[PDB]
């Protein structure tokens, strides 16, 4: 188990735990904070946020990430079938030592404390100073937006459906409330074009304007519908909308190394997630280190 | 000059007058700060006795 | 010493806070009183010196006031707003620190009241005394007096809740020994106030008179070790404030109630428990209990403020990376020196 | 390089001081970035309070 390439573990431990708190991370900290038009409120929510969840969340996440990712790999390696050739009677033996060895297996507990203040002083730097580097964060993000924005768009088709060309083609028909929610988007289509910088919060009197628009149409809705398409749409365009400020941070490099503050292309996003996947990569060596290392010998000791 | 002086006796106007995010930023920190290093001397002092 | 630290802190707290948003983090200690009670005696025997004006029957105590022991070369108290020293070791020192609060309690006194909610911090230093923070408040009165505002009472229950709005807040009510429990409101308060009990103490005066009144032993037993009252609290004690008089010494007081306590027959027949009664055994068992949960609640402060100024400091890079923090006076000092230099521009 | 990415053990190309040296120059790159990033944090407040 100990003769396998660091680069194999490292991009099995960077994926595990990326995937595990990309969702916490986007949704609890950058979605609030992406709201206010301020950059430096912004950066400022960003940080608190960042320091109250590290200092107590992190560890144990990465703790049972890393834990995880040697379990699989273990108890893989103990159930491989190697072909024909395998013997079934040393099966039973092996699993009932592996579930054995699990329950008595315990990590390092100062390990937590120490990656706490390795992984803040990663993420504590603010400077790009490769050129690749920006470019992989926009990558980087792409994908994460893209999935994103994938769930997005399974979640508005479901309440809506196909669009009226691809309905006809596939012969399918909207159902009344399906059609409902379609007029809804429409609506909300246009109030966001006239207002781009629409705050994502409603208010009552926005609602009745929408209603009294539905009614012109012959279409009565509740208040609570409409709130929740308009939470999905907004969720919609504001990834679009970090579609297109990616599109012009790409270019965005060379006035950043000049130190253009005063330029409004300030990709702020783009450095906080080349920040996270630094602090990925260095988090992935590291544990891929305290796993060769630290926890070999006490899984020896207790097999 | 004999503005400034007058202006400089009386400090109510200045808090009229001084009103914006940069000056409350300054005015909270010093204050936080200067209980927590009270706090600190205090903490320090009582774990010293024992 | 220590708790001079403390006091200050809390001052400043308060100043920066008006609100009890942080006030109510950190443990405090509370004491209510009626009329002609013994409160003052109470305080005053804590002290170890008499420094609150005396009145015949008349609620001298118009203001309240926040009495700290601390530890000191002599026996002095000294205002937080002035720095004149008075010698509580001179009883005419005493009789002038005496004018001078009452003084101090009519200046504070705003227009169409009588009782004023502002609070005076007064710090008492002398060897050997406790270290902790008293708070001193006007005494519950159950018919309002025509030389007083129709809302002092109000007031004086305000005060008190705000007060003990604390969840670490020490409850220390006092009472008369010749009063039943049914006919005093503050013990009601009190019971209702703190269902549980944790923090509770009730202090009983006039032991001495309540005995010579033939008291029930059953109904003195059942207070100090709380069956009568329905809460059930930490402990109870009974101390004697004198014959009642309003200039007997404190030094001919503690040692008559120590004797007093000796030669009584309750305590050699074991009704009562040996170290449930007197001064020091109450006073250092709320020191002890006090300072404990100083110590906890004032560790979980200091982190909370630095990471709080870590914060103030991460707004203040994001936003103003170039720039450095000034307060209202140096910035004016700043805004001088610009206006010049375009004057010669 | 291409004989070190399939683990030639072997090969007596055993290029143990490329190896080291590397090494010597990662440490580097570390130390001067935590340096820097103690210098424009950690001692600043240090300095203005001693002035």
């Amino acid at each position: 188990l100990s003769q396998v390439t660091p680069k194999h573990w490292e991009e099995i431990l960077q994926q595990s735990l990326w995937e595990r708190v990309s969702t916490h991370v986007i949704e609890n900290i950058y979605l609030p904070a992406a709201q206010t038009m301020n950059s430096g409120t912004f950066n400022t929510t960003v940080d608190i946020k960042l320091k109250q969840w590290t200092d107590k969340q992190l560890p144990n996440k990465a703790v049972e990430v890393a834990w995880e990712t040697l379990q699989e790999e273990f108890s893989r390696f103990m159930t491989e079938p190697k072909g024909k050739e395998h013997d079934d009677i040393f099966d039973k033996l092996k699993e009932a030592v592996k579930e054995e060895s699990i329950k008595r297996h315990k990590w390092n507990d100062f390990a937590e404390d120490s990656l706490r203040v390795i992984q803040h002083n990663a993420l504590e730097d603010r400077s790009i100073s490769d050129k690749q580097q920006w470019d992989a964060a926009i990558y980087f993000m792409e994908e994460a937006l893209q999935a994103r924005l994938k769930d997005t768009e399974n979640a508005i088709e479901n309440m809506v459906g196909p669009d009226w060309k691809k309905r006809w083609l596939y012969w399918k028909n909207r159902t009344q409330e399906q059609c409902v929610h379609n007029e809804t988007k429409n609506e909300l289509e246009k109030m966001l074009k006239c207002n781009e910088e629409h705050p994502a919060y409603l208010a009552s009197d926005e609602i009745t304007t929408v209603r009294k628009n539905l009614e012109s149409r012959g279409v009565e809705v509740d208040p609570s519908l409409i709130k929740d398409t308009w939470h999905q749409v907004y969720r919609r365009h504001f990834l679009k909308t970090a579609l297109n400020h990616c599109n012009l941070c790409r270019r965005g490099f060379y006035y950043y190394q000049r130190h253009f503050v005063d330029s409004e292309l300030e990709c702020n996003d783009v450095v906080l997630f080349w920040r996270i996947q630094r602090m990925l990569a260095i988090t992935a060596n590291t544990l891929r280190q305290q796993l060769t290392n630290t926890e070999v010998r006490r899984l020896e000791k207790n097999v | 000059k004999e503005v400034l002086e007058d202006f400089a006796e009386d400090g109510e106007k200045k808090i009229k007058l001084l009103t914006g995010k940069r000056v409350q930023l300054a005015e909270d920190l010093k204050k936080v700060r200067e209980i927590q290093e009270k706090l600190d001397a205090f903490i320090e002092a009582l774990h010293q006795e024992k | 010493s220590l708790i001079d630290m403390y006091s200050e802190v809390l001052d400043v707290l308060s100043d920066y806070d008006a609100s009890y948003n942080t006030q109510d983090h950190l443990p405090r200690v509370v004491v209510v009183g009626d009329q002609s009670a013994g409160k003052t005696s109470v305080l005053e025997m804590i002290a170890q010196a008499r420094i609150f004006p005396r009145g015949s029957g008349e609620m001298m105590t118009r203001s309240p006031v926040k009495v700290t022991l601390s530890e000191g070369p002599h026996h002095v108290a000294l205002f937080k707003d002035s720095s004149r020293e008075f010698d509580l070791t001179k009883e005419e020192d005493l009789a002038a620190l005496r004018h001078e609060i009452e003084l101090r309690m009519r200046k504070n006194v705003k227009e169409g009241c009588t009782v004023s909610p502002e609070t005076i911090s007064l710090n008492v230093k002398g060897p050997g005394l406790q270290r902790m923070v008293l708070v001193d408040l006007p005494g519950v009165i159950n018919t309002v007096t025509s030389g007083m505002a129709p809302d002092t009472k109000e007031t004086i229950f305000s005060i008190s809740k705000a007060y003990m709005q604390n969840p670490n807040a020490i409850i220390l009510c006092i009472q008369d020994g010749s009063v039943d429990a049914e006919r005093s409101i503050v013990t009601d308060l009190v019971s209702q106030m703190d269902p549980h009990g944790r923090r509770t103490i009730f202090v009983l005066t006039k032991v001495d008179l309540a005995e010579k009144n033939v008291a029930s032993p059953s109904r003195i037993q059942q207070i100090i070790e709380g069956k009568l009252f329905p809460m059930k609290a930490l402990g109870y004690f009974a101390v004697v404030t004198g014959k009642g008089n309003s200039s007997e010494s404190i030094e001919a007081i503690r040692e008559y109630e120590e004797e007093f306590f000796q030669n009584s027959k309750l305590l050699k027949t074991s009704m009562l428990k040996a170290h449930q009664v007197t001064t020091r055994n109450l006073s250092l068992a709320v020191s002890d209990c006090f300072w404990k949960m100083v110590r906890e609640s004032v560790e979980q402060q200091a982190d909370s403020f630095k990471a709080t100024r870590f914060n103030l400091e991460t707004e203040w890079k994001n936003n103003y990376p170039r720039l450095r923090e000034l307060d209202r006076n140096e910035l004016f000092e700043k805004a001088k020196n610009e206006i010049l230099d375009e004057v010669i521009s």
